[PDB]
RNA sequence: CGGACCAAGGAGUCUAACGUCUAUGCGAGUGUUUGGGUGUAAAACCCAUACGCGUAAUGAAAGUGAACGUAGGUUGGGGCC
RNA sequence: UCUUUGUAAAGUGCCUUCGAAGAGUCGAGUUGUUUGGGAAUGCAGCUCUAAGUGGGUGGUAAAUUCCAUCUAAAGCUAAAU
RNA sequence: UUGACCUCAAAUCAGGUAGGAGUACCCGCUGAACUUAAGCAUAUCAAUAAGCGGAGGAAAAGAAACCAACCGGGAUUGCCUUAGUAACGGCGAGUGAAGCGGCAAAAGCUCAAAUUUGAAAUCUGGUACCUUCGGUGCCCGAGUUGUAAUUUGGAGAGGGCA
């Protein structure tokens, strides 16, 4: 049971796992079926690009906030700043999100210029009259790739002031750690004259 | 409050320019409206008074507000609701003794 | 608008006016059958906000369920097994007495769909629930497409599966970190987390 | 089947009955009564270690390993010794690798496709197929693998214009895109030196 | 494969490599980590010391995003600038035209100071940094500013 | 103790996680095959982002975080001059 | 084609009045079960039983003080599975 | 006396509907034990097997009383990862998620709480006709203890102004 110099292997197989083994032999079969589902979807809704337009949003948490990604939908403020009704934006292929709020200007600016580029690049077919001969671009995501925002010039100058930015890290940690006790000390020194 | 541009501290995080956007209508679900204050005032007039709230009113006027807050915490959930109910009992005692 | 007044009035359950109405109506429902038919709800405010519209094709029953725990049906109180399962009393039914109420009513009216249910009265022995039902083959429900979702054949006996609000509560179906075991059903999560998903090219 | 050898309610008789301790079928009066079951040694019992679907069937290879072996297989086609040692008829081929014009790729008919291959010297290697059409030795002939034959030339093109259709019905030849270069075609049976006719455009795009 | 196993070499030999006396059983020492304090105590004292006991305090709801701090040493700092611009930036060490290194862009939270950057002025954007890393960057003439 | 005799069947297999060793590819990187495109179609080919493990440890944790030197000295050390 | 189909619907900008939003329900105690959830994750029984700038959550109980994030106790809904 | 209303009946009334089968998958309830812990009682097996109730081509869930602490994301589901990790556990045996990230698929909404009050505008049923998965006309009923339109929190309603 415990023999030799071996690592302790926590293998979780003491249940009836053999009744619940799912083996994906249909990995190739589902990929063909997903492409067939995409092909018959594009045949159904030709010539729209088979997916809605998604915004450039910033990923949460400190691990992933360095990178932007695709959102669920644009905000009400973003669609209104682009100059179209949110119900109208749903019909012309723009995903709109009602719970995401706008609190960052460059994410707001990137999303509204995405909306300006989308409205300039698509056309809306008329309800009555002959629809124009327009080809279908199959991927709206490949039409509008998401670029990372501009951070800085590749080269710049050195600002050597000697402010000891490690001590800036050490002091900011210390004044964060000791804020409440210093405020409590400043409270009791005030009400004791 | 603006950030600090550094990874640790009180206001750790990147400097950004916000918008202070249009506030949602929700965040105001518990906001008291004029008709709803009217309905609750009329219901308080016609329901009479609860048996524990009768006990709470005589505990205010006889045995102390600290003792009544102890009893109202034993009745309701916690002290966040006991303090609200004792303040409500204080208001309707003062309403009963005024004018 | 009288239902705004009715809701805040009915919240005062320890009020003298509604305790007397509780005392009279707990006797009346005791003297009637266990499952009987209510021609109109005694809480029309609660009926309107749960989905009952007062048009024909909407049915209200009233039902009493015996309160308390669920005694384990083992002979002579003996549960033959390990001592952790030896308890017979103090065993609690996982579905609510609302869910039991809808189950017995839905068995009685197998031709009707259980829309919702709500507490009306209680005593020591019984809890009383007015259960809203609809006729899915009545033409006022098959027309008027606000309510024709319940004559769809997936919604039949929804109270026996936990689709109603009592069942959605009792299955723990809520969004949150408090409901990680039961998000889309506790058995769906248990299958998902205990399957050994093996691929063609092993990872 | 996971219930095979277990659609049975055999229970062991224990000892004291002068028979072995194996589970035996209860009941009576059927011939199956008293017969051993539930074991690998028993008739009608399950096999030892019943074959499961979750056995590793497909084997992961590193992508750099696959490209290494493909480039080695492509390089082995240019070796005149490995193509001849693999079992191809290149004794009258004037130059290895055999590169032909791009107009082979635009051939629409099989009748001119075989005349093209006979003109460029693959006539003996095409005759090496369809004279070797043998019935398969073993039980696999009634498992939809009835006929074995040798693999003739490979034809590598760049852009399709009908040569894959024109060489579909010719036995033994296979048509491969210069994007793909399937190692199952370039090194059949893990043996280097498939006889490959390249086209001019496929040779240019091989750069 | 099966034909290169020792089971095929054990065909004919009675115990199949398991011994006449020992008589290979189902689970003779227990199952799993059985008896790690009683009859496999010597194994759990020699080969895995530290197995039994509560060391440390419990951290409820751990997310590794909070503990995201991959470390980049100073000798690996110059890997960040690509090779098309690396030789142009190592040569002609200019204070006016200094290469900025978005260390967070690749995904290193903290720059450490394992040592010997070349004497060039280099701009380093950091979430965290060590004292010796800054002193060697200050010795090379570069500067460290903080980002988040 | 088992074995009347004969024929057939009949017992260290597969998986998950690994340990040592070996082979191979790439190598401070590596791993395409979750997925997408393509295809002669469960094959083959191609591909992005992450992520895994590694490149940093240590402490219970807050945290901190690896050149005095020709990356040190001594002894032995194959090979080379 | 329209005497069916404009004593029609829908959206957009100001400014003002506002803004109704689910109760034996949340929540608390206790009990039993369950959970990775640990001064108690969820559910259920019993007892108590809310509020309206309120309530829930923010993975250590409690008090005080903010901040952040949603809007429960009513309901439908395709695809990926 | 005669007309109601309310409640409760009855009818081989008129028209309908439910049962049962199958049950691989799904939604719940109930619910073990062998096993392992080298014993065994918590634990494990397992919130499983059996039992019971209920559906469909999927079901369930589903547009936050969410996650988070970020420069914030944004219904649900599924996969790769998180991760055999945080945590639980005679802290023993063992058990063990979730947020993020990538991808597949992406679709959003509806009532109750407001008096149309210058007109219950709503609907079932019957009858007659026709252009019949229904429509129109008339009548009896339902409904004012509230059926329609308008609103669902992202908003929205009222009152002018163009």
């Amino acid at each position: 049971a415990i023999s030799k110099n071996l690592p302790i292997l926590k293998n979780h197989f003491r249940k009836h796992w053999q009744e619940r083994v799912k083996v994906h032999f249909d990995q190739a079969g589902k990929k063909v079926s997903r492409r067939n589902a995409r092909a018959t979807r594009a045949a159904k809704i030709a010539p729209r690009p088979l997916d809605l337009l998604r915004p450039v949003v910033r990923a949460p948490t400190v691990k992933y906030n360095r990178k932007v990604r695709a959102g669920r939908g644009f905000t009400l403020a973003e669609v209104k700043a682009a100059g179209l009704t949110a119900a109208y934006a749903r019909t012309i292929g723009i995903a709109v999100d009602h719970r995401r709020q706008n609190r960052n200007q460059e994410i707001f600016d990137a999303n509204v210029q995405r909306l300006k580029e989308y409205q300039s690049k698509i056309i809306v077919f008329p309800r009555n009259g002959k629809a124009p001969e327009a080809e279908q671009v199959l991927s709206a995501a490949a039409t509008f790739p998401i670029a990372q925002p501009a951070t800085d010039v590749e080269a710049r100058a050195v600002q050597d002031n000697g402010e000891s930015a490690f001590r800036t890290l050490r002091l900011a940690r210390s004044e964060k750690k000791f804020r409440g006790i210093r405020e409590k000390r400043a409270r009791e020194k005030a009400e004791a004259e | 409050t603006v950030k600090t541009g550094i990874a640790i501290g009180l206001n750790k995080g990147k400097k950004v320019t916000s918008m202070t956007p249009a506030p949602k209508i929700s965040y105001k679900k518990g906001a008291a409206s004029n008709r709803t204050k009217f309905v609750r005032s009329l219901v308080r007039e016609i329901a009479g008074l609860s048996p524990y709230e009768r006990r709470l009113i005589d505990l205010i006027r006889n045995s102390g507000e600290k003792r009544a807050r102890k009893v109202a915490k034993k009745r309701l959930g916690s002290f966040t609701r006991a303090k609200a109910k004792v303040e409500e009992m204080n208001n309707i005692i003062a309403a009963s003794r005024r004018h | 608008g009288a239902y705004k007044y009715l809701e805040e009035l009915q919240r005062k359950k320890q009020s003298d006016v509604l305790r007397f109405l509780q005392r009279v109506r707990v006797w009346e429902y005791r003297q009637k059958n266990v499952i009987h038919r209510a021609a109109r709800p005694t809480r029309p405010d609660k009926a309107r906000r749960l989905g009952y519209k007062a048009k024909q094709g909407f049915v209200i029953y009233r039902v009493r369920v015996r309160r308390g725990n669920r005694k384990r049906p083992v002979p002579k109180g003996a549960t033959y097994g390990k001592p952790t399962n030896q308890g017979v009393n103090e065993l609690k039914y996982q579905r609510s007495l609302r869910a039991t109420a809808e189950e017995r009513v839905g068995r009685r009216a197998a031709n009707l769909r259980v829309l919702n249910s709500y507490w009306v009265n209680q005593d020591s022995t019984y809890k009383y629930f007015e259960v809203i039902l609809v006729d899915p083959q009545h033409k006022a429900i098959r027309r008027d497409a606000r309510y024709n979702w319940i004559c769809d054949p997936v919604h039949k006996h929804r109270e026996a599966r936990g689709l109603t609000a009592t069942g959605k509560k009792s299955r723990g179906i809520n969004k949150g970190h408090k409901f990680n075991n039961t998000k889309a059903g506790r058995r769906k999560t248990w299958k998902r987390q205990n399957t050994l998903s093996l691929w063609r090219y092993r990872k | 089947s996971e219930k095979a050898g277990h659609q049975t309610s055999a229970e062991s008789w224990g000892t004291g009955r002068a028979v072995a301790r194996i589970p035996r079928v209860g009941g009576g009066g059927t011939g199956r009564s008293g017969q051993g079951a539930f074991g690998n040694m028993c008739r009608g019992g399950r096999m030892f270690a019943p074959t499961k679907t979750w056995r590793k069937w497909n084997v992961k290879v590193n992508h750099n390993e696959k490209r290494y072996a493909t480039a080695s297989a492509i390089a082995a086609t240019a070796v005149a010794s490995l193509v001849l040692a693999r079992g191809h008829r290149v004794e009258k081929i004037p130059e290895i690798p055999l590169v032909v014009s791009t107009d082979l790729e635009s051939i629409q008919k099989t009748k001119e496709a075989v005349a093209a291959l006979k003109a460029v010297g693959a006539h003996s290697d095409l005759l090496k197929v369809l004279k070797s059409k043998k019935l398969r030795a073993g039980k696999g002939k009634y498992r939809n693998r009835r006929w074995t034959q040798r693999r003739g030339p490979l034809v590598v093109y760049a852009e399709d214009n009908g040569i894959v259709k024109a060489l579909r019905n010719v036995p033994g030849v296979e048509t491969a895109n210069v994007a793909s270069l399937n190692l199952l075609q370039l090194a059949p049976g893990a043996h280097l030196g498939r006889f490959v006719i390249w086209t001019e455009a496929a040779f240019t795009k091989l750069d | 494969p099966s034909r290169f196993t020792k089971t095929r070499k054990h065909r004919g030999h009675v115990s199949a490599g398991k011994g006449r006396i020992g008589k290979h059983r189902k689970h003779p020492g227990g199952r799993g980590m059985a008896g790690g304090q009683h009859h496999h105590r010597i194994n759990m004292d020699k080969y895995h010391p530290g197995y039994f006991g509560k060391v440390g305090m419990r951290y409820f709801h751990k997310q590794q995003a909070h503990f995201w701090k991959p470390v980049l040493n100073l000798d690996k700092l110059w890997t960040l600038i690509p090779e098309d611009k690396r030789d142009q930036y190592l040569k002609s060490a200019s204070k006016e035209t200094a290469p900025v290194i978005d260390t967070l862009a690749a995904g290193y939270g903290k720059i450490l100071g394992k040592g010997r950057i070349p004497n060039v002025p280099v701009i380093v954007k950091a979430r965290f940094v060590s004292k010796l890393a800054e002193e060697k960057i200050r010795a090379a003439g570069g500067v460290v500013e903080l980002i988040a």
